[PDB]
């Protein structure tokens, strides 16, 4: 019959930003606040608790804060980097375990610092196997936002970033892929905003 | 460590299946919950020393099982398609004293219910080779792989580079895109990027291989449909390095 209110359900901050998460309960014997990280495709992992009796933990980056007269309790990223990017959970028990009330999750989104921007976007080789004629919007500032199509076959996918982890780089990317007749590359995301000085090769 | 299996599931509503989790840390407190998307997990069962001691109003077509210290089950049969979800094994409690208190999840069974498995349908993958205008641009080089038309929604995508998985330089779509959003039965796409240097792909001795293990059917279901029977299995598309033309 209890529960643990969890603000914000959505949080965006930049790498090197701070991010700090807010739950309130209501169960006043509660003595154990856990926070469980939860990665895409893995299981919930705690990464933080605070046993009560005090009002600070700390853990290199990450931080909690409880106040049991106020019944709110909060974690803290300081310099946060895009692993830290989860769905975060904070729960609240006073038996262990076996009776956590759980925060209803915030996802956490922690875009990279984007070095040098170089937007651009890029004709992919056709495959024997497919129709498909794909095309790749890469290397943009983070700044920038991808909307999808407006047209019926044509599938546009949300931004992604991958790390080339030998050469410390990261980078954003967009795939837009049809069968269509009408379809080549300097319209595909036209219902998005490029950058002004996107590059078009030929 | 906790370690289920398996890690997709897709069901009938007369199928039965198993779900195995096991922990060899000597906790004695095993946990079953349930986790429905953009959700927190939802207690189901709790064992203490193999004893059940929590149920949460779990419909008897779940019924659990714990053979042993280390093992705990959960049966599946009469499944409905609000069932589809993430089953996560926990386990906590370390042995006596000796130990502080902590809980760890496994990574879960993801399971979908359907009503009628006429509309499981494998995957069509395709590899996409670099654009060559990237190649001169950036010194880098992206594939892309393309999985499509499949449902429901159970793909692994991996990237294979001479015949070892690898992670870096990979960024694959969090969520399919749904090919008809409007239709409830609509098949899905998946997008998934490999990034090299330049160097790397113009080396026609490597290797790429995108791998979509797909969840589909068991031998145990039946299938009267005239095409395929879209079972369980894996689809592949490869490329190979292309020197300077
Ligand atoms: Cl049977
Ligand atoms: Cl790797």
């Amino acid at each position: 019959g209890e529960n643990v209110e969890q603000h914000p359900s959505t949080l965006s901050v930049q790498e090197g930003d701070s991010a700090v998460i807010k739950c309130t309960y209501s169960d006043s014997a509660s003595n154990y606040f856990p926070w469980y990280k939860q990665e895409l495709g893995k299981g919930p992992q705690l990464i933080i608790d605070i046993r009560s009796n005090v009002g600070e933990k700390k853990d290199q980056r990450i931080a909690v804060t409880l106040n049991k007269t106020a019944k709110h309790f909060s974690l803290h990223i300081t310099e946060t980097q895009p692993e830290d990017s989860a769905v975060y959970f904070c729960a609240a028990s006073k038996r262990g375990f076996q009776k956590l009330v759980f925060g209803t999750g915030t996802r956490l989104l922690v875009s990279p610092n984007i070095q040098n921007p170089d937007p651009a976007v890029y004709q992919l080789r056709d495959s024997k196997s497919s129709d498909k004629s794909v095309c790749l919007f890469t290397d943009f500032d983070s700044q920038t936002n991808v909307s999808q199509s407006k047209d019926s076959d044509v599938y546009i996918t949300d931004k992604c970033v991958l790390d080339m982890r030998s050469m410390d780089f990261k980078s954003n990317s967009a795939v837009a892929w049809s069968n269509k007749s009408d379809f080549a590359c300097a319209n595909a995301f036209n219902n998005s905003i490029i950058p002004e000085d996107t590059f078009f090769p030929s | 460590e906790v370690t289920q299996t398996p890690k997709h599931l897709v069901m009938g509503m007369t199928n039965k299946k198993s779900l195995k989790c096991e922990q060899h840390m000597g906790h004695r407190a095993m946990y079953w919950y349930k986790q429905k998307a953009k959700k927190p997990p939802e207690l189901m069962f709790v064992y203490s020393y193999e004893k059940l001691s929590i149920n949460e109003s779990v419909p008897s077509r779940f019924s659990p099982e714990c053979p042993n210290s280390s093992l705990l089950n959960l049966h599946l049969h009469a499944l409905q398609p609000e069932d589809s979800a993430l089953y996560l094994c926990a386990s906590s409690q370390p042995p006596l004293g000796v130990g502080t208190d902590t809980q760890y999840f496994g990574p879960g069974t993801r399971l979908t219910v359907l009503e009628d498995l006429k509309n499981v349908f494998p995957p069509e993958v395709a590899v996409f080779e670099p654009s060559e205008a990237e190649i001169s641009h950036t010194q880098k080089a992206t594939l892309v792989c393309l999985a499509t038309g499949f449902y429901p929604d159970h793909v692994e995508l991996s990237w294979w580079v001479n015949g070892k998985e690898v992670h870096s330089g990979v960024c694959t779509d969090p969520q399919p895109l749904k090919e008809q959003p409007a239709l409830n039965d609509s098949r899905y796409a998946l997008s998934s990027r490999l990034r090299v240097s330049a160097t790397f792909w113009q080396n026609p001795r490597n290797h790429f291989r995108c791998q979509v293990q797909f969840y589909g059917l068991s031998e145990n279901d039946e299938w009267t449909q005239d095409r395929a029977k879209p079972v369980t299995q894996i689809v592949s598309a490869e490329a190979w390095g292309r020197a300077d033309g």
